[PDB]
RNA sequence: AUGAUGUCAUACUUAUCCUGUCCCUUUUUUUUCCA
């Protein structure tokens, strides 16, 4: 549901902070979220498709 | 007699009733305005064919529905037996295959529908009890590694027939009652007094002259059982000549000679035909059962006994109740049947006991471990105790492992889910023992074959109603001698039994009272008091009771009814007052239903009534799913109170299309829901007579709460800083834990129950305005008191 | 097979059919019967999820590969303890090395 | 939903299994878990509200787990959102596996 | 691309729909054949009396059904189907036999919902699972 | 397509066409009518809600008012003969059927407000 | 028709070794029995995973 | 120059509390033109 898709994708884009350095995630994925298992395995499904092709 | 004054009034009752209904339909033909070229006609004739076609589509498929059902309904009872010939044989092949073809050529279309909505559809941005078999193929999929005889029936029926305690007693008892109109017939269960007797009567022709033979029972399901039984005996179809009529379900035809019913059903037949002139005989079963309806019928039928000597009075029951029976009934003769199948060794404890629920536990423990084969029946008081019991039993089962054998603990009471009721009726799995933990619901009308042991802790939970407080308390009560004898007698029905009393011969013989107080004393009788007032009486005092209520009780009744407005200031019937007596259920409710008339919350007040009819079992609250249960409950919790809660709950259920899985998902007792729906629908079937216009509150729950007040103003409490306390008597109550307002704790409170469990309680409560109280009852509720 | 036959001859599967294979199998057959089958038929993706906990907790799990409620309990080393005692000498040889006799406790079965 | 939320919270308490000296922030997270264990519908209301309106979240802290041969990042998210994500995790995996999203070669699977 | 893909999905969908639709109707025509020959194959000492019983029973059934629907709008739907779902009823009615179940010495011999591996904890003593003696 | 993309009106109209076609084919399936859905004569009114004491003679009386009758047929419960409390009534003109209808709908005769609609019978 | 010969992988040996290394390293603040409880946990977690690749 | 109105948190008083609390037995009420 476009609501859940948007929650997940906006939750990967946060500010990441260590002792006194801060930056903003904009490119990859925070693997320390709890749905990140789902996101990694879905993306890996897309890349299984690029490797095998749709027919095989 | 007063009987004749009654029927005087009651024939005039039917006259004025019919004339009233006729007047009203004339009124409606008055109110209702009968206000009733070429291309115009050739235009709408296509539109009349439009509707002809489509109403015909539904009508033709509906007639297809009729004959469709009728083919198989017909082949149910003719074909599978007899030597039948070419014509109807070929046509059975026909109707078989042909209703198949209908179902098939429709299943095709539905297949199209579901297959073509199986598919993938890009999302669009716009701003049954098998959770343990869906977790048993998780495991087998995780653990896979692949790389004539009808005459014979009649013979058997008669052969068992002959062996009753009444079949050799057949003739002389016949001649005896041929002598005496009123014959009291004492005999215990299993004698067949309910079954063989009306047969005997019919074969002796008391049904000739077109006459009927009534059999009354205090319980619907028992009546249905009895009727099935005797219709099987009589070798006919249940419903045509042998029939049962109970609330919501007629099972009779104009072939019906043998008509079975309830005690309230027979009172209501006096709401139809004061003489019962089509009935030659009334056989009243088990009259000991002590219901308000039994104790009214006794009086009414005694009147009829003196007035109609060609009519026959038969009153059979279980116990020693024949003393008062005959004595009230002018000392009718008493024909004794000896009937008791097998013996019971009845044991007493050595001593009195301190912890009798635990004693229950350890008893059945010893019995199961040591005894030979055989099923066990154990009594408790009720629900919480009883599940605590199975707790303890199955825990000790857990600990004792394979040292013991399979102990089918099964609880049974009245409100528990009906599948869970049925589960006890299965034949026991070989080698294991079955122990039924029960309440006094298992005193009567439930037949569990195999029970060879019976344990009585010698108690019961009796209601006790004191009127000086308006309080009815369901409290502990050592159970009567009649109780213990009959609880024991529940046994033996197939073999030698045992009855373990948790108390000694001393306490038994010495401090045992014979009978439960005949109901009319201990109960509240607002609908019933009113019913007898509106059924041929004025003097409510010198009336022919069996056991009168205390004058106290009656005075409270009168004040109740007057204040509510059913009574004039002298105690007779108002239009409001009559209308409520004819209306099924009690007045307070009845006043609320009338209040829907004023408040234009008809439908909502209707459904509320339907709920309070049965509530006591709405929500299943299992221990093993407490949290999800509290949740599917807490979902509906509405602002305003439990009554509108129920309203929305029913609303959503019917919304789901009367779905059973709906209540299964949402933790609601389907039994309660569907019987409540039935009581509302027949209420609507009363609603035309009680002159109610079908209206909605249009979402205005203010009207709802106000009609609730206009009914239940009496049932109110207010805040006191020393707790929640009555409005009138200022006696101190408490809120039920499970109230939708239980933590809300409102200042101005309405309830529906008044009990005193472990502390004083009130149920089905709502928050009100004290202002509606000066709106409604300034004569009963004055301002200064609020 | 026994489940089919329990449906066909409609019996109840009794303890005698499953005490033989009671911790055998992989999930384990004694997981069929645990208390909370009802809310664990709803836990899906538990294996990936324990893999990925390593980016959420600062500690390192040595049984990331399994789950005791779901996979059963797949090893039983209760006889290690017994044979360890018999190999060290038995409780008597073992407590000649300790301060047991200086406690004056009369016998060692009670020690706690 | 109460089954899915009960699974979420069990998973979250498994972090604090030992109940050590933990800290302020872990004390507060345990408080949140317990109150949402008591009133499971205030929770689900809160969750579905978050899931419906929120798209700007707090900031997460990072640190490394040293495995002596390489390091592992470990992310620390705020307990409110930790609960909403735990639930969303369980929900997506349940539905995805019922609708058969992931074909059988995607393999940390629950079956073996 | 998302618009384009939405269109192609819908067009392929309704193409395939229409194909299976026409095939369903052909199926139905074969079943039309089935019905005609069904009544044809049909048309050509207890049956005569059981047959007066046929029209007797069925016709008084139509009597009661019409009269049901006439006293109350569908008193047929208020009597006959509603006769047959509630349980005490059925048990009294002697209707017979109206999934696997098994012994209860099996169940609840273990309780808990978490793996015992404590979630990565190590320092706690969980080696053996039975107190020693 | 274009059996869908015209309106919503004629869409469901086509689906009602269907519902007809299917219910017809269905009723012939379970086997009532010999020939499939032959158009019903415009010259019979089906008049229900009737009285078991109003007969062919009296009904043909009151429906002799608007048009020349060809018959008045109250279908009979066969082996008892009791009037089925409905009827078919047979006119000569479409105008006769219509003129009877548009005055005789829902009128009270023999204290019963009977219903008249046209015949749906293919019988 | 065929045989599979198993061995523990090199990187799994090295990961076991580093796990023991941090036991010993964070044990100047544990009591003898907790050092041995962590050893027992790690060694069971290795032996019950590999089981004959270790032999 | 001190009004009541308050859903204001803070401050404060009584050697004022930490020991005064919790889940229902049984079962029954007659009905009306269909269209």
């Amino acid at each position: 549901d476009h609501n859940i898709a948007d929650y997940m994708t906006a939750k990967n884009n946060v500010v990441i902070n260590y002792k006194d350095m801060n930056h903003t995630n904009s490119y990859g994925i925070i693997r320390g979220l709890q749905f990140a298992s789902f996101i990694v395995q879905y993306y890996g499904l897309v890349m299984d498709l690029l490797v095998l092709g749709l027919h095989r | 007699d007063e009987w004749e004054r009654t029927e005087r009034e009651r024939l005039q009752d039917l006259e004025e009733r019919d004339a009233f209904a006729e007047r009203v339909r004339q009124r409606d033909k008055d109110r209702t305005r009968n206000v009733l070229a070429e291309e115009d006609r050739k235009a709408m004739v296509p539109e009349l064919r439009k509707k002809s076609r489509r109403e015909y589509l539904a009508k033709r498929e509906r007639e297809k529905l009729e004959d469709l059902e009728a083919e198989l309904a017909d082949e149910e009872f003719l074909f599978g037996d007899v030597e039948l010939s070419r014509h109807e044989r070929q046509e059975l092949k026909y109707k078989r295959r042909v209703r198949d073809l209908a179902r098939e050529y429709r299943a095709a279309g539905e297949q199209e529908k579901l297959e073509a909505t199986n598919r993938y559809h890009m999302p669009k941005e716009t701003r049954p009890g098998e959770e343990q078999r869906r977790w048993e193929e998780a495991r087998l999929g995780a653990a896979s590694l692949k790389f004539s005889t009808q005459a014979q029936q009649k013979e058997s029926i008669q052969a068992v027939r002959r062996s009753l305690p009444v079949f050799p007693f057949r003739e002389e008892l016949l001649a005896a009652i041929a002598n005496h109109q009123v014959l009291i017939i004492e005999g215990e269960t299993g004698s067949g007094k309910t079954t063989q007797i009306p047969q005997y009567l019919f074969e002796e022709g008391y049904t000739n002259k077109g006459m009927k033979i009534a059999c009354t029972q205090p319980r619907r399901v028992a009546a249905m059982s009895v009727a099935a039984r005797v219709a099987r005996e009589m070798g006919v179809k249940l419903g045509n000549e042998v029939g049962y009529s109970i609330r919501f379900e007629d099972c009779t035809s104009e072939r019906t000679v043998l008509r079975y019913m309830t005690d309230g059903m027979l009172l209501r037949e006096f709401l139809s035909e004061p003489d019962l002139a089509s009935y030659s005989v009334v056989m009243v079963d088990e009259a000991h059962e002590r219901t308000l309806h039994t104790d009214i019928l006794f009086g009414l039928i005694k009147d009829v006994a003196r007035f109609r000597p060609e009519l026959k009075v038969l009153v059979a029951s279980a116990t020693m109740d024949t003393a008062r029976f005959s004595t009230f009934f002018d000392d009718a003769p008493v024909f004794r049947i000896p009937g008791r199948r097998f013996p019971v060794d009845i044991f007493y404890t050595k001593a009195p006991e301190a912890d009798y629920l635990e004693a229950c536990v350890v008893s059945v423990l010893q019995i199961h471990v040591t005894q030979p084969p055989g099923d066990i029946l154990v009594f408790l008081t009720g629900q919480e105790e009883i599940e605590a019991a199975c707790e303890m039993l199955q825990d000790r089962c857990r600990r004792l492992g394979s040292k013991i054998r399979e102990l089918l603990v099964l609880p049974i009471y009245a409100n528990l889910p009906s599948d869970m009721q049925a589960r006890i009726f299965q034949p026991t799995p070989p080698g294991a023992r079955k122990v039924v933990v029960a309440t006094n619901i298992a005193e009567t009308s439930l037949t569990i074959e195999g029970i060879i042991y019976v344990l009585d802790p010698g108690f019961c939970k009796q209601k006790s109603y004191n009127p000086r407080t308006g309080m009815e308390s369901l409290t502990v009560t050592p159970c009567s001698k009649a109780s213990a004898n009959q609880r024991a007698g529940r046994a033996g029905r197939v073999a030698a039994g045992k009855c373990f009393r948790l108390y000694t011969a001393w306490a038994y013989q010495h401090e045992l009272e014979e009978t439960t107080v005949p109901e009319i004393q201990r109960t509240s009788l607002g609908n019933v008091v009113l019913l007898l007032k509106s059924l041929g009486i004025h003097d409510l005092m010198h009336f022919d009771f069996l056991d009168p209520p205390p004058y106290e009780t009656l005075l409270l009744a009168l004040e109740q009814l007057y204040a509510l407005g059913a009574l004039n200031h002298l105690g007779e019937l108002t239009t409001s007052g009559r209308k409520m007596a004819e209306l099924p259920v009690d007045p307070m409710l009845s006043k609320m239903i009338l209040a829907s008339e004023k408040y234009s919350c008809s439908e909502e007040i209707l459904t509320v009534a339907a709920m309070l009819s049965v509530n006591n079992s709405i929500f299943y609250r299992p221990k093993d799913k407490v949290v999800h249960a509290d949740n599917a409950r807490v979902n509906f919790f509405l602002p305003g109170g439990d009554h509108l809660v129920l309203l929305n709950v029913y609303t959503q259920w019917a919304e789901s299309g009367y779905s059973s899985q709906w209540c299964y998902e949402n933790f609601v007792q389907f039994r309660s829901m569907r019987r409540a729906r039935d009581v509302r629908e027949q209420l609507e079937g009363l609603l035309e007579r009680v002159e109610v216009g079908l209206s909605s509150c249009q979402g205005d729950y203010i009207r709802v709460r106000k009609a609730i007040t206009a009914g239940y103003f009496y049932h109110t409490a207010r805040l006191t800083r020393s707790g929640y306390r009555t409005v009138k008597q200022q006696q101190t109550v408490f809120i039920h834990p499970n109230s939708s307002l239980f933590e809300q704790q409102p200042r101005w409170l309405l309830y529906h129950e008044l009990v005193l469990t472990t502390k004083e309680f009130m149920r089905q409560v709502l928050e009100i305005e004290s202002s509606w109280l000066l709106e409604v009852a300034p004569h009963y509720y004055k301002a200064k008191e609020l | 097979l026994k489940r089919q036959e329990a449906i066909a001859q409609n019996r109840r599967l009794t303890l005698e059919d499953l005490e033989d294979s009671w911790d055998r199998g992989i999930p384990r057959i004694n997981t069929l019967f645990q208390k909370d089958r009802h809310t664990l038929a709803y836990d899906k993706g538990w294996r990936v999820r324990t893999d990925f906990k390593q980016y959420q907790v600062l500690k390192q799990n040595p049984f990331w590969w399994t789950h005791q409620r779901h996979d059963g309990k797949l090893w039983n080393l209760n006889n290690y303890r017994t044979d360890m005692i018999q190999a060290l000498g038995g409780v008597e040889g073992i407590l000649e090395h300790t301060l047991f006799k200086g406690t004056y406790f009369p016998t060692w079965e009670g020690l706690f | 939903d109460t089954k899915l939320l009960i699974l979420a919270l069990e998973r979250l308490k498994e972090a604090y299994s030992v109940k050590s000296r933990l800290n302020q922030s872990q004390r507060e997270e345990l408080g949140l878990i317990e109150q949402a264990y008591d009133n499971p519908h205030e929770a689900l209301s809160r969750i579905k509200r978050h899931l419906l309106t929120q798209r700007a979240f707090k900031e997460v802290g990072i640190e490394f787990m040293d495995l002596y041969s390489h390091l592992v990042p470990v992310y620390d998210v705020e307990p409110l959102e930790k609960i909403t994500d735990a639930y969303l995790d369980q929900y997506l995996w349940y539905e995805a596996d019922k609708r058969r999203l992931f074909p059988p070669w995607i393999k940390p699977a629950d079956t073996e | 691309a998302d618009r384009k893909a939405r269109e192609a999905v819908e067009m392929r969908a309704q193409v395939e729909r229409k194909m299976a639709q026409k095939e369903k109707e052909k199926h139905e025509e074969k079943l039309r054949e089935m019905a005609q020959k069904a009544r044809e194959r049909r048309a050509g000492d207890g049956e005569a009396r059981e047959r007066d019983e046929i029209r007797h029973d069925r016709r008084k059934e139509r009597q009661h059904d019409r009269n049901l629907s006439r006293a109350a709008p569908d008193k047929r739907s208020k009597l006959q189907r509603n006769e047959n779902r509630d349980i005490s009823e059925v048990i009294a009615l002697g209707v017979p036999n109206p999934e696997v179940q098994y012994d209860q010495r099996l169940f609840n011999q273990s309780k808990g919902m978490d793996s015992g591996f404590a979630g990565g904890e190590d320092e706690i003593y969980n080696v053996y699972d039975q107190a020693w003696r | 397509d274009d059996f869908k993309g015209r309106s919503a009106e004629e869409v469901e109209e086509i689906k009602a066409e269907k519902e007809a076609k299917t219910q017809a084919i269905l009723l012939e399936m379970v086997g009532d009518l010999p020939d499939a859905d032959i158009k019903p004569p415009e010259n019979v009114l089906f008049v229900c809600k009737l009285n078991p004491v109003t007969t062919d003679e009296d009904l043909e009386i009151i429906f002799s008012r608007f048009g020349p009758i060809r018959s008045c047929e109250v279908i009979r419960d066969w082996k008892t003969g009791e009037s089925l409390c409905y009827a078919f009534i047979e006119f000569e003109k479409e105008e006769d059927c219509e003129k009877a209808f548009f005055k005789m709908d829902n009128v009270l005769i023999d204290d019963r407000r009977i219903h008249v609609d046209f015949s749906q019978s293919v019988a | 028709t065929a045989q599979c010969f198993l061995r523990v992988d090199d990187e799994s040996m090295q990961r076991f070794h580093n796990r023991v290394r941090q036991i010993l390293m964070a044990s100047g603040s544990t009591t003898f029995t907790k050092i041995v409880n962590k050893w027992n946990t790690a060694l069971i977690g290795l032996m019950t995973y590999f089981r004959e690749a270790v032999v």
